[PDB]
DNA sequence: GGATTACACCCAAGACACCAGGCACGAGCCAGAAAAAAACAACGAAAACGG
RNA sequence: UCGUUGUUUUUUUCUG
DNA sequence: CCGTTTTCGTTGTTTTTTCTCGTGCCTGGTGTCTTGGGTGTAATCC
């Protein structure tokens, strides 16, 4: 579990839809209403 | 103590047929004592009509032909369309 | 009796406002409209007028900077009329306590109650240093012991009585401080005793 | 057609869904470093001074 | 004569 | 000397009025159903 949190969490940081940091944290908190 | 009468009631009615008109306390009690004797004779009218037909309620068909029976030919006609015009207003809305 | 909020410690001085505006606005034609009025210890921070109606409260409490903007009042009962002016044990030979000084903290005996009732003595224990540290506050005083006349007369003076001496205008009495003490600075009730005195007392 | 059995139906009453506002929370990276600052108003004693 | 203890609280400017 | 007073400690203690993002949770008047009795009607008898 820790593995997969680290190996998702780190890429993450090295970086007309929304792509990119905005669109994950969308994913994560399942917003109802996406951008 | 709480003696209710018509007197508020009789203001307005005087206020929208002659709106600057007064009147005495006595013309006052004449038209209550009216009212009431009206009131008990209709109601009245309309318990022995529902008597004669063995009936023991009252609807306003019986108040209308009370009506009817009371006054004279133009004034219950009038009362008799007056009455239908405002307990159809009060059905439809 | 309407109890109005008033700012804290300055009670006294809105008792003092609403006589005086009293005073100056009789006679004329806005005359404050009240009876009686008192303010109790216990109730701090309530001011109580006696008054018919609470347009003369108002007139009262306006005006005043000494009291809470609010009007935080509210009515008292029939039988709470009397609790509100209601006011609301010294024995000489029962021990007290001293808060005053540089003898606080210490139990004592009341010797003699004056005749008017001001002063009441005590009787104290001594802390004598003898002289070591001559040339006192409430944070320096060193331990306590009995008047002793051989060590007082070795150590560092007149002899009236025997077993009394007088000392700095202090009373020695068997070797136990008497003094006159203001009643303001004792308490005769609220006393535990402790380990000290149930080991000497 | 009055009497008589038959019933049409509807409307006020009452139960419930829900409701869009408002209303609150309540969170908003990690480790490390240094210098620089930190309550006080009034009170009654008690030494103080000239009377 | 072994033993032998040294503040908090904030704010700040910094380092990766 | 001693009564007036600042004074060193003590003792006690509040109030002139003066920017972010989101989910979740918490309210009403509304809205729709449906109930029940009573009025409306007519089919039948004689």
């Amino acid at each position: 579990g820790v593995i997969a949190a680290q190996s998702i969490g780190e890429p993450a940081t090295q970086m007309n839809v929304t792509l990119g940091v905005p669109r994950l944290k969308e994913i994560l908190n399942v917003a109802k209403n996406i951008k | 103590s709480r003696k209710e009468s018509y007197s508020i009631y009789v203001y307005k009615v005087l206020k929208q047929v002659h709106p600057d008109t007064g009147i005495s306390s006595k013309a006052m009690g004449i038209m209550n004592s009216f009212v009431n004797d009206i009131f008990e004779r209709i109601a009245g009218e309309a318990s022995r009509l529902a008597h004669y037909n063995k009936r023991s309620t009252i609807t306003s068909r019986e108040i209308q032909t009370a009506v009817r029976l009371l006054l004279p030919g133009e004034l219950a006609k009038h009362a008799v369309s007056e009455g239908t015009k405002a307990v159809t207003k009060y059905t439809s809305a | 009796i309407w109890g109005v909020k008033v700012r804290l410690g300055k009670e006294k001085d809105v008792v003092r406002q609403i006589l005086k505006k009293k005073l100056a606005r009789e006679g004329t034609k806005n005359p404050l409209e009240i009876y009686s009025a008192f303010q109790r210890d216990s109730f701090k921070g309530h001011v109580y007028i006696e008054a018919r109606k609470a347009e003369a409260i108002n007139d009262a409490l306006k005006g005043n900077v000494n009291v809470f903007s609010n009007n935080s009042k509210f009515l008292v009962g029939i039988v709470e009329y009397k609790d509100l002016l209601r006011p609301v044990k010294l024995t000489r030979g029962s021990y007290v306590r001293v808060k005053n000084g540089k003898f606080k903290g210490d139990l004592a005996q009341v010797d003699e109650v004056l005749e008017n009732g001001l002063e009441a003595r005590l009787k104290l224990v001594p802390r004598l240093d003898y002289g070591k540290d001559l040339s006192y506050t409430s944070k320096f005083r060193p331990a306590q012991r009995l008047f002793s006349e051989a060590e007082a007369r070795v150590h560092e003076i007149r002899r009236d009585r025997d077993g009394f001496v007088t000392y700095g205008g202090e009373e020695y009495y068997e070797g136990f401080l008497y003094k006159t003490f203001r009643l303001q600075n004792l308490i005769v009730n609220s006393i535990n005793p402790t380990l000290n005195e149930l080991s000497l007392f």
